[PDB]
């Protein structure tokens, strides 16, 4: 819960992420690519099943 | 090099429950 | 009020009634004055526990100053029905009721603390109304003195003459006396 | 009504009553007349202690002005069989049976409060019947008397003649004078 | 019905009882007839709030009507005893024994509200049985009365021969009137 | 018997009885006849409010057919010491105790319903003894009639002898008499 909204704080705003080696054809495995995901819009869907009492 | 990574646990609970006369 | 007390298990942790937590640990409280509604919650510890485990002992602590004839025999029958041996504790006091479900436990598992006391006497009663049914009363209760005891002699390991003379009146007897008459076999003093 | 508490843990927090609260700490209330009810509560609270830790010594409050003879001979013997030492506090008062249970705590481990009195007296009983049993009763409470009185001096220090002689009658002492006889050892008035 | 209230706290909302809440306040509530039921209680409180912080004064809240002097004195030796200050509050009514609770308070820290009232009296009592027996209660009751006397006029300041003039019969004492005497020290009003 | 009701929250709901739900919105009830027990139980609810809101008002509505005195006037002096103002609403019936404590409420606050009886009168008591004794009690109770007078005028605003003369015996009044001595401000039929 929490923990993974504290780990997207950055990813959703933008930060260089350490990709994971590969799932392709890439070669090197240290490679883990470096992208920049502060031009990478976000949608996020819910169902928010009790808001309506919230409100 | 051929290294393993460990992972940590679920970091389970213990509950308690209470128990009355009635 | 009784207090609340907890057990630590790896399970959880529980929080028990201090006669409850000694049930688990096969141990019985007999209190107050014999009566139906109080024999019956004891039969149904005793059949409990044996579910558990029929091979332990089941420890029963006697304090009490006698009661229904009935509802004693009720206590009576179960103890020596179910297979687990019933090991009795006297402390405080024991009277007619208390003594005879005193002597009923498992041989040499009769105890009996150094200040306690015993007593022992005939059964009591009585009935109002015709001649007729009083004399169906009246040869009801002397087979009830002569089947309780028979049943003392058993135990105690005394004869049925002896049986009757001394329970022709109250009988008082202490914990080192007991052992000699019978009704208990040893005294406890000291966490040995 | 008695208060609820909490008490912070490892675990988590746990509400409990004061009186359990205290049970936790080794603390064991002896309040109001003595009777078989709540001599077992007490005897259950000494003999779950005792499994918890026989290392430690368990602290018994007595405020109460005496009861039934029985019911305080249970708890006596409880409290000498057990191997933990169990502390005597006065509080307030202390009859012929909690002076009783109160000089017969550990040696060294008896208090009484400044304030706090202390009255012993002989046995009380009384029997309607025959003559034949009115002997057989008032036997039995002499050898109580004799008994009582010997247990006394062994946990004060003083002659059997001369408890004989100051249990005749009763005898009011305060929290200074019971240090004198050996009913108690030293006075709490401070922390430190 | 006793109101249940709900407190939230960083660990989350906890529902306490309205008596239970305030003992977390360190406050005590003394009301009715004092007797060692609830003497005990009151007792077990100042005990627990001591173990949680032997620093901070404890409040005890004062509108009972009297009662039972051995009780009474159980609560003021746990109250001298204790590290903590006691502070002492009279709402509505103190009597021989809520007045005798209300200025063994901590000096400085006793406190009553303008419209409370104070009334000081003699011990009661009464033996009946032979004269020897009575000898012995009348000299007893006697010395509580000389160590009530010797106490209250250590806490008020006042000579013990005004405390025995004063209390040879009963004594109303309205808030302004205990200030002067040496009950109390201040009276409270209205808040700051 | 008592019903129990539900408090939506975002988080969840929690179950609370009807006494308890409305004491969270600032809802004290005085009903039945005044004594220690539940004055000192309304006097904890007051100091609870006032701590978590000092500047929200508090509504407490009274019913009953009078009481004790110095049970009342622990509840008055609250009432004058907590920073935030009371406001007294009668339903049904204020005796002589209700009546004070109805009147004894902030400027402007005191409500009481169109069809709702008041009555006042001086307090009554009695002492049986010696002749000594009755004149000390026979101060003591007048006293408080005159300090009651002084309180009533006072809030009401009449002069002390009106209120003397008034209060000689039972003097029963309605909801607009009520306004035109003083003891309410204003009469609430309907809403808005």
């Amino acid at each position: 819960g929490e923990g993974v909204q504290q780990a997207l704080l950055k990813l959703i705003e933008g930060t260089v992420a350490a990709v994971p080696p590969q799932g392709g054809r890439k070669h090197p495995q240290q490679e883990f690519l470096q992208v920049d995901t502060s031009k990478i819009l976000f949608i996020c869907g819910g169902a928010f099943a009790g808001l309506d009492k919230v409100i | 090099e051929r290294r393993g990574s460990h992972l940590g646990l679920i970091e389970v609970e213990k509950p308690l429950y209470c128990v009355e006369p009635f | 009020l009784v207090p609340m007390v907890i057990e630590q298990t790896s399970r959880g942790e529980r929080s028990f009634d201090i006669y409850s937590r000694l049930l688990k640990e096969r141990v019985i409280f007999l209190t107050g004055q014999v009566e139906d509604h109080m024999a019956n919650l004891i039969v149904a510890q005793m059949l409990f526990l044996e579910a558990e485990n029929p091979e332990k002992d089941i420890y029963l602590y006697i304090n009490s100053p006698g009661g229904v004839i009935t509802a004693g025999m009720s206590i009576y029958d179960t103890m020596q029905f179910i297979k687990p041996d019933v090991s009795t504790i006297c402390m405080g006091q024991a009277a007619s009721m208390g003594a005879f479900l005193l002597t009923a436990g498992a041989k040499g598992k009769r105890f009996c603390l150094p200040n306690s006391r015993v007593m022992i006497h005939q059964p009591l009663g009585g009935y109002q109304g015709q001649a007729t049914d009083i004399e169906i009363h009246a040869r009801e209760i002397l087979k009830v003195k002569g089947r309780m005891n028979e049943l003392m002699a058993l135990h105690t390991g005394q004869s049925l003459e002896q049986i009757e003379r001394d329970t022709e009146r109250d009988r008082f007897l202490s914990a080192p006396e007991a052992v000699e008459y019978g009704l208990v076999d040893s005294i406890l003093t000291h966490r040995n």
